[PDB]
DNA sequence: CGTTAGGCATTAAGCTGAACGCACAAAGGAACAAAATAAACAATACCACCGAAACAAAGAATTAGAATAGTATAACGCTAACAAACATAAATTAG
DNA sequence: CTAATTTATGTTTGTTAGCGTTATACTATTCTAATTCTTTGTTTCGGTGGTATTGTTTATTTTGTTCCTTTGTGCGTTCAGCTTAATGCCTAACG
């Protein structure tokens, strides 16, 4: 169960971005905007996954609970409603 | 014969767990006994108001169940709601639709 | 529950029936392991040796199809 | 024999349907109404925690749930909260 | 001879299908494989619930959605339609992110 | 007569009044106008000199951020000036509105 | 020429020098003549916030005046917290 | 005969002491100081309480202080705090 | 003989106060003895690292006292302190003195 | 315009008159550093230099107050 | 899980003398501010374009779903033992 | 410049890590199903550069307008010590 992990943030395609940009409205997309916003995303889940991280490893836990994420996501001021 | 707490208010939401509620949050080291009144009624008030516009949404979309798009589209529809929950996002919800008068044509 | 279940596959009642083989014939098998072999033998069949398995699955498509018409 | 999840899942349908009794309701969506219960209790009580700090109260009574309610809540959203709520107390005080 | 539209007329009509339609637009194993590649480099060896990367997701596509909802925004102020890069970093710079 | 270029003695300004640490609104009109705006919400209500300093600090800071923040949004629609227009999309984008 | 006076109006005292020095702080270079105004319907109303909440905060104290201490806790609530009158 | 006030004045000036010998300090300046060290105070306070409570713990002990700092604080900020912290205790522990 | 507990763990700050201020603070029932040697380290350090760059800046401009200019300054042009204290405000700060390169003549 | 003005007290009328004199003395002086350096010199009299200045006070309190027995300070707004 | 009858010990309403805070008397240029103006440079209106993004069809390649087994892990309950609150005597310190 | 506020010692107590067990959801595997991502060829249109008009800001001078910093006095507001009723928390019982 051992392994290690590269390259997933082309997992997060540009056509699964030009959706999340025309549900805010977007009607034109530029061709460089897709690596700024997969570098966007991944610095915003850096923050909220490091957070979930010390959150889960204060409890003396191994695994990362969904309520961990909404704690995580509440010191941010992004509060989550739908998971407790 | 004894009645309830919540219908000694005539709620629905329990006084005795919002009062435990009170008591282990610890806020304070003692709370008053309207504190829980006061914080149910407010509570159950504004869950009335909630539900309200959920059902008015539900019934203006000819659904029959409340689905937390109508949430979200009650929620962001209102003025003094849209403050108390403006940047608290909902699981499942979408988005208000709403487009820019620019980009649709003429 | 009330959850409708996937209706089986060729592959899949073959490797139920043919696992249960294994599984009479042979003791202390992990079933990665079985699982494994049972691929691979699924896949050095002859398509001449499977057509009443996707025959059969064709017919709980059309068992499905009937039982729930408006099914999406 | 599972521990029991307290939660405040059948006060909210009993709203509903005192408010609504012919439209039902999801199981996720009385969870997102259960998490903004617990939303609401956590600002209103924070803010009457600070509140009796700040004036050195070691009682919160309904005044300071009052004035929290006043602060959080804008527009005409305070004022009928705090109508009901004076209506819920004196309900309460006159049994 | 096909028949083809115009550059604009079917990003309207999905803009609104996805306005109105509540799902996720984003694949759920992508997404998975991303959060376990992102969580090796604070504590290797953790197990993801399938609830917790729900719940990143939802949030992330909310984040997104409303940072592109602020991209449009200056993009338009600017005479824009095509939003372009600098009006994502603008966007952020105002929002107090950077 | 040798009059300055258009903007060289707001240059000047800018950098004087950025060196600068001092309150740019006078005491007495902003007294005046926290003493008229308050009366609404309730009357009687008179002001320690702390706490109309304070509010006169707050406000300072609050609009240079917003004009800070203006600038910003100016400068990216290619314009040197302020336009409300402006004002209104840093608002909007804040999440003020 | 002659000096005008204008009754009421408050927002007017927040004088046009004293917002063109305000935006030279903010490093502004141009500042045209449609900005004051806005400017000062802004302030009305972030004044209109921080007051209320004063107020509501010295009436819960059933004291008359307004400190200094009710407007850092009204400020901190909208997430401007001012450091330097006391805590 | 006034009733005292209760404030980090004296430390802040013993640290800028240890600090820095020759330069001297506003008494705005050590408000604001203080202001400071009240406002990091309560954010780290607020973390430890809300971490007790979301693992049930009714103590709050140097783990959750080190967790809150971890939190808060970015960058090297963080372990440089870390480090001082531990060899805090470890000082006060072994005396 | 003995000695204090801000000098047990070679600190300033008092650690009864900051016990104290834990106690009363009404953010626990009970609180470790470690929590507030440990506070106390960390606030110190951070007072430590305020004081520092504002002695630094004071003279760096040739002053030999701190007026809250030279803290504004310390703190703004820093990066890992002004994302501690980016949203509050200092008084009779100003600002950090920077102006757009687009404003400036070329 | 109708309105009563405060009587002047011992400093007032003592700055007044020492003004003047540094005005008809110094050209090309600030008021403002004038009143500051008025206050400084002030503070450093002994009190056995201002008893007729405090008494002249007290000669205008009580002409203030037989000329308005039934006087009382209303504020406006 | 939720409510209710009596102590008691803590806590907010009540009250008064005292201390705080603020306005305001004169002054008188200083510093500020409003108003009118020359014009100079910035906003903007318009036009060309070209390459950049949208649209489409095909296929590939990936995800979805399910059965399933192992399986690390997490969430239940006893138990000790340890650490923290509390009652009571110095000390240094500090506003 | 001496009250007061932190520090130390022993006691109770109530919290928590250690341990066992077990369940339970997690991870991996292998199949089909479907669906959607990427390539490649149109095609058409919006960002950007370049020029000209205009409209409005700025910098300045003149002429009011105010302000500012100084101490004592009057009056309204708050606050702190002391009284005193209110009340909420704990326990025992009940449903």
């Amino acid at each position: 169960h051992r392994k290690v992990l590269r390259d997933n943030i082309q997992g997060i395609t540009k056509p699964a971005i030009r959706r999340l940009a025309r549900r805010g409205g977007v009607k034109r997309i530029s061709g460089l905007i897709y690596e700024e916003t997969r570098g966007v995303l991944k610095v915003f889940l850096e923050n909220v996954i490091r957070d979930a991280v010390t959150y889960t490893e204060h409890a003396k836990r191994k695994t990362v609970t969904a309520m961990d994420v909404v704690y995580a996501l509440k010191r941010q001021g992004r509060t989550l409603y739908g998971f407790g | 014969k004894a009645k309830t707490r919540s219908s000694r208010a005539g709620l629905q939401f329990p006084v005795g767990r919002v009062h435990r509620l009170l008591r282990k949050g610890n806020y304070s080291e003692r709370v008053g006994a309207g504190a829980p009144v006061y914080l149910a009624a407010v509570l159950e008030y504004l869950t009335a108001e909630i539900l309200e516009l959920a059902g008015n949404a539900a019934r203006d979309n000819k659904k029959t169940r409340i689905i937390p798009r109508h949430l979200q589209l009650a929620i962001r529809n209102d003025e003094e709601l849209n403050k108390l929950l403006g940047r608290v996002t909902i699981a499942q919800g979408g988005v208000l639709p709403n487009i820019q008068a620019v980009l649709l044509p003429k | 529950s009330g959850h409708i279940k996937r209706p089986m596959n060729a592959f899949m009642v073959w490797s139920k029936i043919e696992r249960r083989k294994i599984m009479e014939q042979s003791p202390d098998m992990h079933n990665a392991e079985i699982s494994k072999r049972l691929g691979k033998r699924w896949k050095m069949l002859k398509d001449s040796e499977k057509i009443p398995f996707i025959r059969e699955a064709e017919r709980l498509r059309l068992k499905h199809m009937a039982d729930y018409p408006d099914y999406k | 024999k599972r521990s029991r999840k307290e939660s405040y899942s059948v006060y909210v349908y009993k709203v509903l349907k005192q408010v609504h009794p012919d439209t039902g309701i999801s199981s996720k969506a009385m969870g997102i109404m259960n998490s903004f219960v617990n939303d609401i209790f956590e600002r209103i009580a924070g803010e009457a925690s600070r509140l009796a700090h700040y004036n050195k109260r070691s009682t919160i009574t309904s005044r300071e749930i009052q004035t929290a309610v006043r602060l959080l809540l804008p527009g005409e959203l305070a004022k009928h909260a705090v109508s009901e709520g004076t209506k819920a107390v004196t309900k309460y005080t006159s049994a | 001879k096909p028949h083809r539209y115009r550059p604009g007329t079917v990003a309207l009509r999905e803009i609104r299908r996805y306005q109105k339609s509540t799902e996720l637009l984003i694949r759920k194993l992508p997404f998975q494989r991303l959060v376990r590649e992102i969580a090796q480099d604070f504590k290797t060896d953790l197990r993801f619930q399938s609830s917790a990367v729900m719940a990143l997701q939802e949030a992330s596509e909310a984040y997104l959605v409303g940072l592109f909802e602020d991209t449009n925004l200056a993009a338009i102020h600017a005479k824009r339609v095509t939003i372009m890069p600098k009006d994502i970093q603008l966007a952020r710079r105002i929002r107090g992110e950077r």
